């Protein structure tokens, strides 16, 4: 996260760290959506241009974390993966269209003060909140700058951007399955996700029921926090039919 | 689940985090 | 660099 701040304890209890077994290292962010299911970006697991194609046994998920590097004894819980599901129409070739994946844990995780699931939006909440100017929150342990790394979880609040502005910021073909967020050059304030924040949640707090909803997944950006560029997020609601199909069929 | 999106250390205790008001204020 | 995690999780 670029130009963010340290998270408060328990501020994002759905935050998950995707952790490589060997060598032991951060792979990505992710989020907890139930006691058995974790949501992330497909490119965290499958990205052929970089020779990335992880299998279940390659990975761990660490839940309830705050420190990036410490083993947080008595607080974090570490889980093995039963199965990975990647969206069948995930477009890693062109533009990361449908950049979404689910991971089923081998065993349910116990909720605590530091571990708790985020809500997924229904159609109405998506329609109400996914509007230009409305702000969401992005969290992660990724790089602090494009070109170092944080001691603890970072947080930044960012406004959703008008679709035509998103489109005009890039040569990449944008789709309805993405939205973009970030400040404009003229707005002064700044901030963005960066490398290592991939797969983490873009969340919004509903003013209707005071619950946090995951509206986006950290997907891509041309660099990090560049003027005139924006961060692009997987549109969780647009892909929810797939999410529900996977959970209903395999869980 | 029934309890999704309500944080034990915040919503469940009626405590606010330091910047959530920024989000609320943007929801015009 | 990361603090080592309990071996039980690597098994
Ligand atoms: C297959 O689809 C893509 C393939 C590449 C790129 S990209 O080159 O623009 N960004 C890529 C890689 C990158 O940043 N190259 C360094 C770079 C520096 C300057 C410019 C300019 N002008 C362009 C690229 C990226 O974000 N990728 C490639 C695969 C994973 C994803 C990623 O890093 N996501 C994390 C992320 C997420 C968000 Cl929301 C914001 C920033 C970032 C970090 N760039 C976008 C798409 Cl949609
Ligand atoms: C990635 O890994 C799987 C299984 O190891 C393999 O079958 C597949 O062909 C690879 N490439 C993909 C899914 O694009
Ligand atoms: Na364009
Ligand atoms: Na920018």
């Amino acid at each position: 996260i670029v130009e963010g701040s340290d998270a408060e304890i328990g501020m994002s209890p759905w935050q998950v760290m995707l952790f490589r077994k060997s060598p032991q290292e951060l792979l990505c962010g992710a989020s907890l959506i139930s006691d058995r299911w974790v949501l992330t970006a497909a490119h965290c697991l499958l990205y052929p241009p970089w020779d990335k194609n992880f299998t279940e046994n390659d990975l761990l998920v660490r839940i309830g974390k705050h420190s990036r590097t410490r083993y947080e004894r008595n607080i974090e819980k570490i889980s093995m993966l039963e199965k990975i599901y990647i969206h069948p129409r995930y477009n890693w070739r062109e533009n990361l269209d449908r950049d979404i994946a689910l991971m089923k844990l081998k065993k349910p995780v116990a909720f605590s003060d530091y571990i708790h699931p985020v809500c997924l939006p229904d159609r109405e909440t998506a329609a109400s909140l996914l509007q230009a100017g409305y702000k969401g929150r992005v969290t992660g342990w990724g790089n602090l700058k494009e070109t170092g790394q944080p001691s603890v979880l970072q947080v930044v609040n960012l406004p959703i951007v008008e679709r035509p502005v998103c489109k005009d910021s890039t040569r990449i073909r944008i789709t309805d399955n993405m939205f973009c967020a970030g400040y404009k050059p003229d707005e002064g304030k700044r901030g963005d996700a960066c490398e290592g924040d991939s797969g983490g949640p873009f969340v919004m707090k509903s003013p209707f029921n005071n619950r946090w909803y995951q509206m986006g997944i950290v997907s891509w950006g041309e660099g990090c926090d560049r003027d005139g560029k924006y961060g692009f997020y997987t549109h969780v609601f647009r892909l929810k039919k797939w999410i529900q199909k996977v959970i209903d069929q395999f869980g | 689940e029934a309890d999704c999106g309500l944080r034990p250390l915040f919503e469940k205790k009626s405590l606010e985090d330091k910047t959530e008001r920024e989000l609320l204020e943007s929801y015009i | 660099d990361f603090e080592e995690i309990p071996e039980e999780y690597l098994q």
